[PDB]
RNA sequence: GGGAGACUGGAAUUCCUGGUGUAGCGGUGGAAUGCGCAGAUAUCAGGAGGAACACCGGUGGCGAAGGCGGGUCUCUGGGCAGUAACUGACGCUGAGGAGCGAAAGCGUGGGGAGCGAACAGGAUUAGAUACCCUGGUAGUCCACGCCGUAAACGGUGGGUACUAGGUGUGGGUUUCCUUGGGAUCCGUGCCGUAGCUAACGCAUUAAGUACCCCGCCUGGGGAGUACGGCCGCAAGGCUAAAACUCAAAGGAAUUGACGGGGGCCCGCACAAGCGGCGGAGCAUGUGGAUUAAUUCGAUGCAACGCGAAGAACCUUACCUGGGUUUGACAUGCACAGGACGCCGGCAGAGAUGUCGGUUCCCUUGUGGCCUGUGUGCAGGUGGUGCAUGGCUGUCGUCAGCUCGUGUCGUGAGAUGUUGGGUUAAGUCCCGCAACGAGCGCAACCCUUGUCUCAUGUUGCCAGCACGUUAUGGUGGGGACUCGUGAGAGACUGCCGGGGUCAACUCGGAGGAAGGUGGGGAUGACGUCAAGUCAUCAUGCCCCUUAUGUCCAGGGCUUCACACAUGCUACAAUGGCCGGUACAAAGGGCUGCGAUGCCGUGAGGUGGAGCGAAUCCUUUCAAAGCCGGUCUCAGUUCGGAUCGGGGUCUGCAACUCGACCCCGUGAAGUCGGAGUCGCUAGUAAUCGCAGAUCAGCAACGCUGCGGUGAAUACGUUCCCG
RNA sequence: CGGCCAACUACGUGCCAGCAGCCGCGGUAAUACGUAGGGUCCGAGCGUUGUCCGGAAUUACUGGGCGUAAAGAGCUCGUA
């Protein structure tokens, strides 16, 4: 309908950088079996926690595990009684040694990821979903410098039988533009009725900085 | 590049061997596809021949035969209200030898010798005397022309 | 208009003055077919008003309701307009037309109190009337009955102006007991003015 | 051109007699019935007879309304102005009532040229009882009467008084310039305030403000119909219900879509070409029929070499059979444990069972490990894309889609976004109750085209040296490439003309390139309940002794058919044999595999050398060029089919693999209606590599390069 | 105990059985059908049916209309 790439994809040679990072002959199918099950791995608890952003910088057979979040204190609970357990459970799954690196964002409102995080996570707790959106922006539309939002919700929005997509914006939001540097995010709500798919777009900026 | 206007056509290098301009397009309207330095060996090799049932030259007999089937008169297929109307209309000096070569290629393939450059040879030479198909479907193009004179008259 | 209880943790709700009287009388979905289906639309027709007796009249379009409902609050607090009155009553009995709309109000007694139908008993609820007597006659409609409810109360004027029209003092004007409710509405501003001042 | 009566005028059509004169005339989108060749149509002269009145003549005059236009005469009706002489409220309206009242129709008697219902033939068409054509009676005309109906409409009853104006034109009085202007009374139009209206509109000729009298309306059908009466020669008119039934039927305006509406534009949309498909054989996919099973999905464009980038077993979802229960896989409970699990032997289609060797690592309480027995439970390629998310197609890479604030409108809404020009483009200028913004378009990015700087191995080799056999092969060298980094360069920037001195367009120069240089990547708001619960995720419903799961065999490859996309052809621009020249990109670890040797050939034996600008895929091609032969034929074309004989991959080529050798040698002679692709390195043709993959159904898909055309007059027609 | 019109959830049947004053609800997730909880309104009563007035300015004296929505006799003359 809309057949509209996934920006992140689309600008991931020119602005945005891989969230994976090594160099691999022969070697790289385990490397991508292994970096699907750490994913697996750090989807449930720091989907709790907060997550945004995970990335696996791989150097000799060590691995590095960065994790992006919104708060440091429910990622490290007590000192290594959280962080250990989630690494020590990387260092036996993954047959490997974990570094774990573990880093908060300045702003959880205008990472694209947590937006959609905190937008669909509402949608779940039976909120209205126009107060939801129309707060999910307010709010980031500030705040720090943050110069487009868009979000789309789609789904059985309010329980009804009717999948109802709703467009919200403010300001600029260009996708065929590719000195963007867009987030993109895309979190999917789970309500008793089903699962209402949450798109935010955030445009931060013309800058290139190349 | 119909509806914009007319649109710019490639200009058209001579012939190595003959130096005309009408023996390159000869070639280039022989070429069934892929293969035009086997499309100048047969234009080649018949004009060869033509040389040998005439002992002049060449391009001169093919300017004769040339001009020979090179029609003046085209009729169209213009339909003004639930009729078909053959309508005669002047043809272009390039439309005019377009004609002219590619009916005689074609009828020169219709034609019953032994390998194609005998064919285009007794082609070119009964073009040139008068007596091949393709002056007959000249004198059956201004057949439908002249036939068909009245229609003309739109201005189209 | 659903999901108004909140508190918020934010900057502010920025509450302040003008805590007038508002009115939201009807809302429709307003539809527009385009190429490919239909896009709704949404009309709030909203009443503000404060109890001495200004009116507004607000028109909202937006396709949320509370977007709508807020611009009718603006667009009728860009537009007031002033009822004369006696006490809590209205001076004497009107009839407007707004195109079809007519209402008939006309005064009573006090105590009987604001008997109207729902959309001139929005308008009379908002303005600083208690005790009238109203009547929508024709066009069934909210719009047209607000309306004309608005252009019955701009046929309304003092029983001064009218005396100052014809040059006459008033007594003159007036007959006597419309005079001596102007003395008990006049006499119980003064005690719950001087009431208001201690 | 108010009416009636009477007399008369010419042009034109038709017929008639007579000339002149020949084979067609008539008619149509195109034709045919038709009139002709016995003298038509054509033209000239004369005659008859009827009807209608060109020009003046129109948004104009008159009439109460119908209505009224050749002329003249006779009789007669109304209107307007001027003076104010007379009468002195005699006014207004008007239920019933009488009269007038287009056209069609009716009666009796005339008249009958043209036109012409009905009525024929012709044509069109599936079929025309229709339009179109040829003929044609009542009628149309007059005299005398009937009838009483119309969108008889200004859709507006008659009278009266008042309420800003502006400009036409018709009739008449007067003051001034001296026909011009003014003022006035009566008429008829166009625009316009206030006011009015649901809105459109009306607006001194009211639908405005008021008074007087009349008609008439009370939801839509039923129905202006029945019954009854009245009028009528009749057709019919007038007056006028109910049962029953519907939840509406309506008015104006708005946004869209639509039109066999208008205008302006574009696209291989048509035209101009070139090559195909549809006929033949096969390869793939689908329908249908089969079947134990032919797993499941995808059926206009946008399903059908599509999910499949690889069906012998596996895959696999299907079938017959054999097994199986905490299950093939998790994890939480209880409960016993001490090894779990392994490597075998035997019986078995195999799953599996039964025998043989190994028996735990911490700790003292258990944990690492499983089996049991249960318990929650796992598992479902079971159902619902009409409950969904995600991903995707399509309209279309088309130029559009909106919003904020202001104004306009009772409102839906409008405006902006329309107008003038311009553009590949809502691109951009100039206007305009709008002023701005946003998502698109463009630009940013990749690749291709030129040069500069950097640049030297595995890449190049000019100038040097050494090779002799084989070549950059080797010492060497940065000169040329080339490889990959940075940078310059195309901006209407420079000159000429049109432009409103604006945008932009036509030519020229420089330049590798000229005007979005070429191609990509890039899919706006939405559409289609489009696709997918079989990639995945998932709400709800269903199975839980099976709809789970394990294995052998079979099927997904069946075949009287029909479609669809491809490939090889039907030959001489060709086939076959010999000699010879030029690519680009790619691929490679239990992989790519050379020289050599054995084969006719698939290949076998062997391992050089390479995780690869090095080694291998041979130094890479094929079409090309030179030469010989074949002589137009069912052939030295064509390779399907079938027989024998092999090789390789794999546990295994029967159902069902590819390749090679020998033989065999069918259809097929350029393909009906129809239809498809393509505008320059394109079409056409020629090989090469890759992914999937042990092998291959690869003629597929994705790419790479070689050789390389024709045509575009132009928007009438088809399509969007 | 959809909306008007105070008062909502689950289970059971899934165009059936039924509901309803009008608008309209039932096509395996009904707050509209049946049963349950719960709520609301009345209370020795509470619902239904019928008949009348009201709302109905919907026969308009008070208090309506007739360009296009229903509605100006085809046009005049004239008796009461």
């Amino acid at each position: 309908m809309g057949q509209k790439i996934n920006p992140h994809g689309f600008r991931l040679g020119i602005t945005t950088e891989w969230k994976s990072r090594w160099y691999a002959d022969k070697q790289y199918k385990d490397y991508v079996k292994e970096d699907v099950a750490i994913r697996k791995l750090l989807a449930t608890g720091l989907e709790r926690a907060g997550i945004a952003d995970v990335e696996i910088e791989r150097t000799r057979d060590r691995v590095r595990v960065d994790i992006h979040t919104a708060r440091p204190g429910i990622v490290i609970g007590r000192r290594g009684t959280e962080a250990d357990r989630i690494r020590a459970d990387l260092e036996k799954l993954t047959g490997k040694q974990v570094q774990l690196n573990i880093l908060e964002v300045k702003n959880p409102e205008s990472q694209a990821q947590l937006v959609a995080q905190g937008v669909a996570e509402q949608l779940s707790n039976r909120v209205a979903f126009r107060r939801a959106m129309r707060k999910a922006i307010q709010s980031a539309m500030r705040q720090p410098n943050v110069k487009g939002i868009r979000v789309q919700c789609s789904g059985r929005l309010g329980g009804a039988e009717m999948s109802r997509s709703e467009f919200y914006r403010e300001g600029r939001v260009p996708l065929h533009t590719l000195r963007a540097d867009i987030d993109y995010g895309l979190y999917e709500a789970k309500t008793t009725f089903g699962r209402i798919g949450v798109k935010v777009w955030i445009y931060k900026g013309d800058i290139v900085g190349g | 590049m119909p509806r914009k206007g007319p649109a710019p056509k490639r200009p058209l290098v001579n012939d190595p061997v003959y130096g005309s301009q009408l023996v390159t397009q000869l070639v280039n309207k022989v070429l069934l596809e892929g293969k035009k330095s086997l499309a100048e060996r047969i234009v080649y090799g018949a004009l060869e021949q033509a040389r040998e049932k005439t002992g002049t030259d060449p391009v001169v007999t093919l300017k004769r035969a040339l001009d020979n089937v090179k029609p003046a008169l085209e009729v169209r297929s213009r339909r003004v209200g639930g009729a078909t109307y053959q309508v005669p209309v002047e043809v272009r000096p390039d439309r005019s030898t377009t004609l002219a070569l590619r009916w005689l290629v074609n009828f020169s393939r219709q034609r019953r010798e032994k390998t194609m450059v005998e064919r285009l040879a007794n082609e070119i030479l009964d073009a040139s005397n008068g007596l091949g198909a393709s002056v007959k479907r000249r004198e059956d193009t201004h057949k439908m022309a002249e036939a068909n004179r009245a229609f003309a008259h739109y201005r189209w | 208009r659903g999901r108004r209880d909140d508190r918020g943790g934010r900057g502010r709700d920025g509450g302040d003055k003008s805590n007038y009287i508002e009115r939201v009388v009807s809302i429709n979905r307003v539809s527009k077919v385009v190429k490919g289906g239909r896009r709704f639309s949404f009309t709030a027709l909203v009443i503000v008003g404060d109890g001495k007796g200004m009116v507004g009249v607000g028109y909202g379009k937006a396709k949320e309701v509370p977007a709508a409902i807020a611009k009718g609050v603006e667009e009728a607090r860009k537009n007031f307009f002033r009822v004369p009155l006696i006490g809590s009553t209205i001076t004497h009995p009107v009839q407007g037309e707004a195109a079809a709309g007519v209402v008939m109000l006309r005064p009573a007694s006090p105590g009987t109190g604001v008997i109207a139908g729902g959309a001139a008993r929005a308008v009379l609820e908002c303005a600083g009337v208690h005790d009238i007597l109203a009547k929508s006659l024709g066009s069934d409609n909210a719009i047209n009955v607000v309306h004309a409810t608005v252009a019955a109360l701009k046929l309304l004027q003092r029983p001064e102006e009218v005396a100052a029209r014809r040059g006459l003092p008033i007594e003159d004007v007036a007959p006597a007991g419309m005079l001596k409710a102007r003395r008990e509405s006049e006499a119980l501003a003064a005690a719950a003015a001087r009431e208001g001042s201690a």
